[PDB]
DNA sequence: GGATGTATATATCTGACACGTGCCTGGAGACTAGGGAGTAATCCCCTTGGCGGTTAAAACGCGGGGGACAGCGCGTACGTG
DNA sequence: CACGTACGCGCTGTCCCCCGCGTTTTAACCGCCAAGGGGATTACTCCCTAGTCTCCAGGCACGTGTCAGATATATACATCC
């Protein structure tokens, strides 16, 4: 059974991170919690700010409110950044 | 008399004296008063319960008898208290 | 050689708070959850992950419960926490309202 | 290497050591004779000044200065204990010791000897215990082996030899540096044993290297001199024969002889005929059993005195002595240091626990006793021993196979790795000529690699052993219990409970606790008491209803009766210690002197127990078993009948049971009842059990140093009547004997005058 | 002459990496409809700066006394072995 | 379970700061312009973009063989008693 998880990911940005440090498998199932836990809050206040603003899709513009709402103080500026960033060059691309 | 009963009934003094000594010790108490370990019981009891009663209804929306991590998980994040390392 | 009553007390608090390991017993633990369960209905079978699952939910909550009655106890000019501070803590956080 | 990510984030940097150290905190910290074990107490403390005032109790301060206590103090060797007086002791460590002693021993002593309600049997139990406490503390007197000798200098003593004493029943951890002169005055026989290990030549550094050079075995008709013991018996040196033409191919096998013909003796034998005769005097290894283990160590003391047998238990001190004392020649070396000893005798517990220190030791022989322990291959210690370095392993078992090949696999795999590839099943239901075939090849292929002999085929005077399968009907509250459960009725299952708390996951299990017992559920008896019994519960009516409960206990009863009327004693075994509750319960309100034995009961109330049953003035009647408990090790001469009430899933767990008392050297003949439930669970478990029985008579009792015919009856379905009087066919037959005593009838009228008798006299005694 | 510390060579563990393979899920290309961007109109609500008048609430001062806090004793309940 | 001692609690003093009350100020509140922009609807038009469908290919997961670093012995030279 291919059962879905966020592995590699996690793993290759931790070798972005810390080239020479390893990580444990209780770890990583507490870091897959974490992302599935955030991409959920993160997600559902999209679809209630799409809600409450008669809009029936989601766009970048609620996903950058989500984060501003959730995510507290200057964490919320650099991840705003951090995305702001990337949408810019797959535009470039795509 | 050998009488006596399968189901055993003092389970919630199996947490023992020393075991909410060392939970204290955890939490940074110095001092223990002696009536601290019966309100701990019972406060272990009440979360206890409500935490089990929604896993138990959690199972038996899935017509299962078999309480999964899964449900102990959904039920500790409905209360507010989400736990981590079992979600996967 | 007798220690001054405190000394082990604190040794204690530095010990317990470095380690992570769950400091009540599995088998009395897994009784109690059978027993609590039980009630709810009869004929329930438990993955040895949920009672763990249950175990680290209960560490975590009693240990917060106890730094909460610490501070209470604290606030009223004691080192020794009582159940008045337990009840205390409690209701500030709702759980007693 | 480098990272390639880093944080914008100027967040503070911040010490996440988690160490601490305690070194502030030692302005409150820091910064060997003793009392240990007081073992026996005098009347008398200086002189007797008379036999006055021998009434009332004395207090705590009148034997401060009336009684004298024998003290071992703190690390002592026993031999120093010194009769001492609480004025002559002061202040020392463990005065409390004492004092628990003192108070605990001399109030209940003199409360057992003032009490007016004290009966001879507690007086004789206590008294046996006292005078057992008292010669196993004596046992410690004696050396039994002597561990290192060196030259240690006193306070202006020159230089003194000293040993290093080991004693009976005590462990290396408590191994004493004594004086020489003492010990060679005391036993010289350990001291010359020293010194005869000491200029050792049977070194594990001085042994050949045959390497496919085994030299051919001539088939010897005599004991050796090798082997001093007593004298082998013929099949005793069939079976060294046997493993010596074994060992001379390089081959592994099982020596797979019943219990009590001295299985031990003839590996011992093997033992010492590879360390003399073929100059093998390597590391050897044997792993045996904890409870059986005395029983191995008197035989190496006795049949090879000669040979550098070492014992192996205690905690993780006692190992470290044993570690860094005697196995190495030279300890005190940085290189590969060599063996010094040729035997090693430990225990499973032990090689799960040091598997690291005793796995890198290149042994030459080993023997695992109680084969069967090791029949799951899943079990770690299947893991544990099979990645040891061994060139030859032997397995030392009973029952070879007990409920499917699989064990047998896995036991084949052990010994030949590779080799054998065991992997089909056996269908008895499908009566196949190749499956025959099958057959016969795995009777062909392990002839030489198996050694049976038969207690019937040696030892021509035992007596003939007969079981009966009996079956009864069930009673009306037992065929409800079980219509509940099956066809499950949890409102009427909780009914009068209050709690209602019964749990129907494993559905065999309650099946089986309904066809024993309707007592064994929760809230079960006040239901009968109540309703039928009249709920006076006057010391007559309990006795009734648990004989009118169940259906076999009316039978139990009835058999119970007969043998009390005739010259019999009768074990019962049952698999569930809830039911020897039941069972106990029912003999004490019944006025019969039974003992007992499960897990629960500790080794020494079990040594005491067997004691008790086994001595010719005891009036012990019924002895209760659980199953699976104890082990091979358990002595029952004085038993004559053997009822399971219980059928187990394993048949050579009740082969074994019935085994307690059909042993060599019984004077009766030993009868068996079997207790069956009538059209319940248990039915089915019999048919397994046959079908095992079946198996474990065509591939193993063929095989021993029509197979369609015994095929074709394990495949077919089975489903003056007490008396104690009287090829596998037999003893398979179902005796439906359900005489059905009515519930008036089950109590007796002249059992009914002494309980009514002894019910006013505890009412005019009050108590 | 026996016993002891250091130095290079070979077998074994152990996580990481190259290769193989399935398969299924993500990506490329085309089409379409509808959701959202944009425009105009209308009307109500909010913003910033002023005014006038009422008046109840806010600010200020002062006496005093109730309560917070410090010190001392004690005995018991909890720490410690 | 025994001992012992530290701390929770009770009592008393003391002083200080908060409360109650009277008097004076002052800004909240209500009612007013004065114009102008923001925003909520109603209706309409247009067009870009995301859903849907088909097809394919490589990323992910699993399994397995190897491989370089770390660990544990095997034997030889230097050295103490």
């Amino acid at each position: 059974t291919r059962k879905e998880s966020y592995a590699i990911y996690v793993y290759k940005v931790l070798k972005q991170v810390h080239p020479d440090t390893g990580i444990s498998c209780k770890a990583m199932s507490i870091m897959n919690s974490f992302v599935n836990d955030v991409f959920e809050r993160i997600a559902g206040e999209a679809s209630r700010l799409a809600h409450y603003n008669k809009r029936s899709t989601i766009t970048s513009r609620e996903i950058q409110t989500a984060v501003r709402l959730l995510l507290p103080g200057e964490l919320a500026k650099h991840a705003v950044s951090e995305g702001t960033k990337a949408v810019t060059k797959y535009t470039s691309a795509k | 008399a050998k009488r006596h009963r399968k189901v055993l009934r003092d389970n919630i003094q199996g947490i023992t004296k020393p075991a909410i000594r060392r939970l204290a010790r955890r939490g940074g108490v110095k001092r223990i008063s002696g009536l601290i370990y019966e309100e701990t019981r019972g406060v272990l009891k009440v979360f206890l319960e409500n935490v089990i009663r929604d896993a138990v209804t959690y199972t038996e929306h899935a017509k299962r008898k078999t309480v999964t991590a899964m449900d102990v998980v959904y039920a500790l994040k409905r209360q507010g208290r989400t736990l981590y390392g079992f979600g996967g | 050689h007798r220690y001054r009553p405190g000394t082990v007390a604190l040794r204690e608090i530095r010990r317990y708070q470095k380690s992570t390991e769950l400091l009540i017993r599995k088998l009395p633990f897994q009784r109690l959850v059978r027993e609590i369960a039980q009630d709810f209905k009869t004929d329930l079978r438990f993955q040895s992950s949920a009672v763990m699952a249950l175990q680290e939910a209960s560490e975590a909550y009693l240990v917060a419960l106890f730094e909460d009655t610490n501070l209470c106890a604290i606030h009223a000019k004691r080192v020794t926490i009582m159940p008045k501070d337990i009840q205390l803590a409690r209701r500030i956080r709702g759980e007693r309202a | 290497k480098i990272p390639t990510r880093f944080s914008n984030r100027q967040n503070k940097t911040v010490n996440y050591n988690i160490d601490y150290s305690d070194d502030d905190l030692l302005e409150s910290e820091d910064d060997f004779h003793g009392i240990d074990i007081v073992i026996n107490h005098r009347l008398k403390t200086s002189l007797e000044e008379g036999k006055v005032l021998e009434k009332t109790v004395p207090d705590l301060n009148n034997c401060k200065e009336n009684y004298e206590f024998l003290i071992k103090w703190t690390d002592e060797s026993h031999l120093h204990n010194t009769w001492e007086t609480y004025e002559s002791i002061g202040q020392v460590r463990g005065l409390k010791r004492l004092d628990n002693y003192c108070k605990q021993f001399i109030i209940e002593d003199q409360q057992v000897r003032l009490d007016p309600y004290v009966t001879a049997e507690d007086i004789e139990i206590m008294d046996m215990e006292r005078e057992r406490r008292l010669d196993e503390f004596e046992e410690f007197h004696v050396p039994e082996r002597i561990i290192d000798s060196q030259r240690a200098s006193l306070e202006d003593g020159t230089s003194q030899l000293q040993y290093l004493v080991k004693w009976r029943r005590l462990n290396y951890d408590e191994a004493t540096w004594e004086n020489a002169t003492d010990i060679v005055k005391l036993a010289p026989e350990q001291v010359k044993h020293f010194q005869n290990r000491e200029n050792s030549k049977i070194l594990p550094q001085y042994s050949s290297n045959y390497t496919s050079q085994r030299p051919r075995f001539e088939k010897l008709s005599v004991q050796p001199p090798f082997i001093k013991g007593g004298e082998l018996r013929d099949f005793q040196l069939t079976g060294i024969n046997w493993m010596a033409f074994l060992w001379s191919k390089g081959d592994n096998g099982i020596l797979a002889d019943e219990m009590g013909l001295g299985k031990t003796v003839q590996t011992v034998a093997f033992i010492s005929w590879l360390i003399f005769a073929r100059r093998q005097n390597g590391p050897h290894i044997i792993v045996v059993p904890l409870s059986t283990m005395p029983a191995w160590l008197d035989t190496f003391e006795k049949w090879a005195p000669d040979l550098n047998c070492i014992c192996y238990m205690g905690n993780q001190k006692s190992r470290d002595t044993i570690r860094e004392y005697e196995f190495y020649t030279n300890p005190r070396a940085k290189g590969k240091k060599t063996m010094k000893f040729n035997v090693l005798l430990t225990t499973y517990e032990y090689i799960l626990k040091d598997r690291a220190e005793l796995g890198s030791i290149k042994w030459q022989f080993m023997a695992v006793d109680e084969a069967h322990r090791l029949k799951n291959a899943e079990s770690s210690l299947y893991e544990s021993l099979n990645s040891f370095k061994v060139a030859n392993r032997m397995l030392i078992t009973g029952t070879p196979l007990q409920n499917n090949i699989k064990e047998l696999a896995a036991l084949v795999n052990f010994l030949m790795p590779g080799r054998f590839t065991i992997d089909q099943e056996i269908d008895f239901e499908n009566q196949d000529e190749e499956q025959e075939e099958y057959i016969h090849d795995l009777h062909r292929r392990i002839q030489p690699f198996i050694l049976r002999r038969l207690k019937k085929d040696v030892e021509k005077s035992l007596p003939s052993k007969t079981e009966r399968i009996l079956r009864v009907e069930l009673s009306d509250v037992q065929t409800e219990y079980y219509k509940n459960i099956l066809t499950k009725n949890y409102s009427a299952l909780t009914a009068g409970a209050k709690g209602g708390h019964f749990s129907l996951l494993n559905i065999m299990n309650e099946l089986k606790k309904a066809s024993n017992h309707p007592y064994l559920f929760d809230n079960a008896e006040e239901r009968v008491l109540q309703k039928f019994g009249d709920g006076k519960m006057t010391r007559e009516n309990v006795l009734r209803g648990l004989i009118m409960s169940s259906g076999k206990m009316v039978l139990l009863d009835q058999l119970l009766t007969r043998l009390k009327k005739d010259g019999h004693r009768v074990l019962i075994f049952s698999q569930m210690v809830r039911m020897l509750d039941i069972l106990g319960d029912y003999l004490s309100i019944k006025g019969i002197n039974f003992q007992r034995l499960d897990g629960t009961v500790p080794s020494a109330q079990r040594r005491i127990s067997i004691d008790h049953f086994n001595s010719p003035d005891s009036n012990d009647f019924v002895f209760l078993l659980s199953t699976r408990a104890g082990g091979l090790g358990i002595n029952l001469m004085t038993a004559d009948t053997v009822v399971i009430f219980d059928s187990d899933w394993n048949p050579q767990a009740d082969l074994q049971a019935m085994a307690r008392a059909h042993r060599i050297g019984q004077k009766n003949h030993v009868m068996v009842y079997r207790l069956v439930s009538k059209d319940t669970v248990e039915e089915e478990v019999l048919e397994r059990a046959r079908k095992k029985m079946i198996l474990e008579y065509a591939i193993i009792s063929l095989g021993v140093t029509e197979l369609s015919a015994i095929l074709k009856f394990g495949a077919g379905n089975m489903f003056d009547v007490l008396n104690h009087a009287e090829e596998f066919l037999k003893q398979f037959e179902v005796t439906d004997y359900k005489a059905d005593i009515d519930w008036d009838d089950i109590i007796p009228e002249e059992e009914l005058k002494k309980l009514q008798d002894e019910e006013q006299k505890r009412k005019d005694e009050e108590y």
